[PDB]
């Protein structure tokens, strides 16, 4: 699955 | 030079989108041994995030090509490896600064959670490209860093604190992408979000935008990790 | 070897690692053999990105150096940083210009290649001109103009008005007149001519370059309206 | 100024 967003 | 001069130069680098310069400046500031201010702390974060972010982006591109391919695949493989080396050096650079300066010098809970989060992040990035008898250690290094930050944050920080919320976001990403544990990833994201939503009054005119953004990133990963 | 470096350059571009891409294409060019259209474009794209980055940064810091007049310590920092970027910018340009003088231009057998590399020569001297101040600027500006001028002549003589390389040359030549020579009317006249000339002969278009040509034509008029409104 | 479009 696609890359998740992060800080 | 001196702190202020290096901090301003790092601000210039960022404006010029020259994050190697920015990272180098903030690294020099950190190496001055003094606890970083919130401003300097954020500059260091942003700088290396961009620096490592580039190699991470490149890594995925080349990695996706190495698999979709003989003579070509061997070339792509060697190039991916080259990027990994850059990627790792960057991560180890950050992680070193964290062990020698940032984490130890962290006097307030806020600083402690922030740097522990950062430690988890870059071990996570190492984990992203780890394979073999190193991957396991790396993944546990990240988890333990995150876990400690998460504990401290729950005890010393309000649910709407940008640092706490940001920690939850990346911790959740770690569980999904690294540990392959969607439900755990989702639960952590959902909890941080819901807890913050129920207490939007604790927000600050100087951290509301950061907190609200992170909350949006949380839900985004959540919906991502459910629909297909 | 050629193929290996070219393939690696394709990889670098995919990874958006244009320093690697430029280095690969530089090695290909240095092999002394005339570059294919593919290799030529890889070299072009790579250095456009490499130099384009320093140029972007240069403008940001330069725009800050001016916006901090009266702020002595701030302005001095922006100035020094700007100077640092300039050095990188120049090295990149001189790198390209050297490749053009030693390999690309000389090895150019066809008019097409000749116009392309002469345009490229104009481009990077223009980039040098962008950050030139003092004695060196006058010479630099003339190098660019002379590169452009020869390319412009050859292109008009050997290429149809709708050729992407010819149109692209006209575009950058016009930008040179406006931004470097401070000659708006000349810049506009050159752009308007190239456009109208291409428009009158849209039959000379090619099923493999009509998109490039039409885009460049759009960029031409865009600069034209910019330099009026 | 506003940098004009080049190619």
């Amino acid at each position: 699955k696609d890359k998740a967003k992060s800080c | 030079m001196d702190k202020n001069e290096l901090v301003q130069k790092a601000k210039l680098a960022e404006q010029a989108e020259r994050y190697d310069d920015m990272a180098a400046c903030m690294k020099s500031v950190t190496e001055q041994g003094a606890e970083l201010s919130n401003e300097e702390r954020n500059l260091l974060s942003v700088a290396y995030k961009n620096v490592v972010g580039a190699r991470r982006s490149s890594w995925r591109v080349v990695s996706s090509i190495e698999q979709k391919t003989e003579k070509k695949q061997q070339m792509a493989r060697e190039y991916r490896e080259k990027i990994e080396t850059e990627l790792r050096d960057i991560c180890n650079d950050v992680l070193s600064l964290l062990e020698k300066f940032l984490i130890p010098n962290a006097s307030q809970a806020e600083s402690k959670v922030f740097y522990l989060k950062m430690k988890g992040d870059y071990y996570r990035y190492l984990a992203e490209v780890a394979a073999g008898d190193d991957k396991k250690g790396i993944v546990d290094q990240s988890q333990q860093a995150y876990q400690e930050a998460f504990e401290i944050s729950k005890k010393e920080m309000q649910p709407t604190h940008p640092i706490r919320l940001g920690l939850a976001l990346n911790f959740s990403v770690f569980y999904y992408e690294i540990l392959n544990s969607p439900e755990k990833a989702c639960s952590l994201a959902k909890t941080a979000f819901d807890e913050a939503i129920a207490e939007l009054d604790t927000l600050s005119e100087e951290s509301y935008k950061d907190s609200t953004l992170i909350m949006q990133l949380l839900r985004d990963n959540l919906t991502l990790w459910t629909s297909d």
